[PDB]
RNA sequence: GGACUUUUACUUUGAAAAAAUUAGAGUGUUCAAAGCAGGCGUAUUGCUCGAAUAUAUUAGCAUGGAAUAAUAGAAUAGGACG
RNA sequence: GGAUAGUGGCCUACCAUGGUUUCAACGGGUAACGGGGAAUAAGGGUUCGAUUCCGGAGAGGGAGCCUGAGAAACGGCUACCACAUCCAAGGAAGGCAGCAGGCGCGCAAAUUACCCAAUCCUAAUUCAGGGAGGUAGUGACAAUAAAUAACGAUACAGGGCCCAUUCGGGUCUUGUAAUUGGAAUGAGUACAAUGUAAAUACCUUAACGAGGAACAAUUGGAGGGCAAGUCUGGUGCCAGCAGCCGCGGUAAUUCCAGCUCCAAUAGCGUAUAUUAAAGUUGUUGCAGUUAAAAAGCUCGUAGUUGAACUUUGGGCCCGGUUGGCCG
């Protein structure tokens, strides 16, 4: 059907969400440690046990 | 039984037959008569580079609305014209008439894409120097 | 026109994509022995399954078949030889059974472990690939050796190096620089 | 370390069954070195566009000197 | 050495069988991919294991099998023997 | 007969009328050199091989030939066709599908470097020559190993546990730390020798070389399939996402982002193909009443197929390999 339709909003949305800038952080570790962090986070010394485990919960 | 020669001695009739009822499997069709090569804008590449045309606003299709941003391509290689897509937000304001971008297919063997009518591929290289490069803002835009 | 130096890779790759299950226990093998690749878990499931493999074929056999016998008991003193078949179960019907962990535990970061040198397994890692350890005076900065059995006997640390003494180093004889600059003249 | 040695009978002995680079390496035989390979090359090939000893020529374009 | 022999399919076993690849043995290239090395003593005059095995299917060959499948024979006896 | 090195319709005279074919001749296509092989792992299969080894064919296209033991050779010649260079306009010369290297073409591919030291070759030949071949440069082609951190003290919190009448923090540490602790090491830097034809790097090794401004990991994903949020801000059927099902028209679990998190990790994504999935090519092993699919019917040629029956049974000997209970 129509081919010929507006153009000029090209880029919108990205062209106008307020550019929120990174925080600066933690350097996670790069490789076994890493694998590590993630081992004793994961399993060692447990987190939450409401119901079953959460592994990215917000305002829960 | 039904059917098939069982016999001993039946191996002609046996892959003959083969053949014959292989020619309705699509894939091998396509492979064998050459397709590949005598159709497709592509010449059976992965990609092509072309040069482009008119910048064209597509309206999707349903239960869909929008406006796909799209570009008329030329290839080089081969002359013939094909309509592309312009993927991300922005993009098509990294194009412009008259320039030269590397094609794509749209991972489905042809077939458009979406909602997309008739686009069948996408586009990966204004200029020589990648649309995701820019639309994030690693590269910049070659001079002309 | 030469001769093609010959190649083959080492580590196969499990054909479901996400499967909590499997990389929970993945992740777990990889937590207890100090790994940083499931990649180091990958490799070892391969070779299992190569091993695991031709026991298999060799078992369809027909009981004591020459080449059954020679080859069976090639690999089977194979993998006594670095401690990962049990003495005890030793007719490749148990190499038929197995498992990674066999392998897994035989391993120079973890021997170096599982006899003092370390309280850490991740301090195996660092030690050994730091240039410290060897067999005789074989220096080895390999995580995954795989300790051959009547080499255990051979773990120490380095002629080389601290904890086996040759020289402090250079960060500790700075810090003699430091004293030896400061304390007085 | 480890490596490969060999003694031989005389002095002479060695100055003739040896390579020369090793000869050249030891403190026995300097080395005469040379024009490059390209280089060496590229004089034949220009000395085989000439039938002779040369002075004929260089004689005979000397000739061409006045005309 | 002389004299004649119905033709097959299948199967068995062997010969003929480039290397690399592959499968697989051996040797701790620091490990691994690899490499085909190496190992030892009297390390001032020298001792020594190696560098396998497997596959190589159709056809040609050579050998054993005689079930399963065909083929040929003696009725206008122009049969079989001696 | 002729010709060849030689057999032969190889060629020529005369004579005959034969030769292949549905058991697929002949013709057409091949984005076709053949093989050893390669990719995919229940098996059977499917797919691919221009490319390090073997065999063949060419040296821009055709033919022609000299020399020679060997060539219908092309870094040999001759002619023609197509290219194309030099000129003083009379004339003369070139053949990179050798090594580099240049244009072109493209999605797509590296230095106009060093050497005969090795592996081997040729010559008259121990030496000379060898862009064969080797060295380095270029090089996330594919492949192997695997740094980006290890360990204390300590500020409360704790779960263990002897006791609990009721102070609890004690010594077994799970560790979350917004104070600290001395330790270690190659990534790099760089004497030395080693390496090498010479150099380069590697293995070795003096003097250097880690505290968060690093010597500072990436590439995607977080509705589903599918592993990880129903957090906050933006947008409002717009911009965009989405392989597929689907999301966006003001509280978006999908878009633009911030935070957090997942998967993989010096690698991860995308496009094209192909294999597995695929018992959706079905010999193994598909389906066909109504979903795709039994010719309206019977004859019948090739083809695949085709009942049963002919030395069955009894008796004796020899000599091998495992295994039993003795050793
Ligand atoms: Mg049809
Ligand atoms: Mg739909
Ligand atoms: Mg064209
Ligand atoms: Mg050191
Ligand atoms: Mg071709
Ligand atoms: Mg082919
Ligand atoms: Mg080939
Ligand atoms: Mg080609
Ligand atoms: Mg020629
Ligand atoms: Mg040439
Ligand atoms: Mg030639
Ligand atoms: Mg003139
Ligand atoms: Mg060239
Ligand atoms: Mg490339
Ligand atoms: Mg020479
Ligand atoms: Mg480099
Ligand atoms: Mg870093
Ligand atoms: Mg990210
Ligand atoms: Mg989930
Ligand atoms: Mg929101
Ligand atoms: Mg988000
Ligand atoms: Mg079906
Ligand atoms: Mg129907
Ligand atoms: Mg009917
Ligand atoms: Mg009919
Ligand atoms: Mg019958
Ligand atoms: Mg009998």
């Amino acid at each position: 059907a129509k081919v010929h339709g507006s153009l000029a909003r090209a880029g919108k949305v990205k062209s106008q969400t307020p550019k929120v800038e990174k925080t600066e952080k933690p350097k996670k570790p790069k490789g076994r440690a890493y694998k590590r962090l993630l081992y004793t986070r994961r399993f060692v010394n447990v987190t939450l046990v409401n119901g079953k485990r959460r592994m990215n919960p917000g305002p829960s | 039984g039904k059917g098939k020669p069982r016999g001993l001695n039946s191996a002609r009739k046996l892959r003959v037959h083969r053949r014959n009822n292989r020619w309705a499997e699509n894939n091998y069709k396509k492979r064998l008569l050459g397709t590949a090569f005598k159709s497709s804008p592509f010449g059976g590449s992965s990609h092509a580079k072309g040069i482009v045309l008119e910048k064209l606003g597509i309206e999707s299709k349903q239960p869909n609305s929008a406006i796909r941003k799209c570009v008329r391509v030329q290839l080089i290689k081969n002359g013939k014209k094909v309509t592309a897509f312009v993927p991300n937000d922005g993009c098509l304001n990294f194009v412009d008439e008259n320039d030269e971008v590397l094609l794509a297919g749209f991972g489905r063997k042809g077939k458009a894409k979406g909602d997309i009518p008739g686009v069948r591929f996408k586009v990966v290289k204004v200029s020589g120097v990648s649309l995701l490069a820019l639309w994030k803002e690693k590269k910049e835009k070659p001079r002309s | 026109p030469r001769a093609p130096r010959t190649y083959s890779k080492t580590y196969s790759t499990p054909k479901r994509p996400y499967e909590s299950s499997r990389l929970d226990a993945e992740l777990k093998l990889a937590g207890e022995f100090g790994l940083k690749n499931k990649k180091e878990i990958y490799r070892i499931s391969f070779q299992l399954s190569k091993i695991r493999r031709a026991a298999r074929d060799l078992l369809t056999r027909d009981e004591k078949d020459p080449k059954r016998l020679f080859e069976g008991n090639a690999l089977i003193r194979r993998l006594v030889r670095v401690g990962v078949l049990s003495e005890d179960k030793k007719k490749l019907d148990y190499v038929l059974a197995l498992k990674v962990e066999d392998f897994l535990e035989r391993r120079l970061q973890t021997q170096v472990y599982k006899l003092g040198l370390a309280k850490s397994v991740h301090h195996a890692r660092v030690l050994i690939t730091q240039r410290h350890i060897a067999v005789g005076k074989q220096i080895v900065n390999i995580p995954s050796f795989m300790v051959r059995l009547d080499s255990e006997k051979h773990i120490d640390f380095a002629p080389t190096s601290p904890f086996g003494g040759a020289r402090p180093g250079r960060v500790a004889r700075r810090n003699a620089a430091r004293k030896a600059e400061a304390s007085g003249e | 370390s480890v490596g490969f040695g060999l003694v031989y009978n005389s002095v002479a002995e060695a100055k003739k069954f040896e390579p020369t680079y090793r000869l050249v390496r030891y403190g026995l035989a300097e080395k005469v070195e040379k024009a490059s390979r390209q280089q060496r090359k590229q004089k034949k090939n220009r000395d085989k566009k000439i039938f002779g000893t040369g002075k004929r020529l260089a004689k005979k374009v000397a000739r061409r000197n006045a005309d």
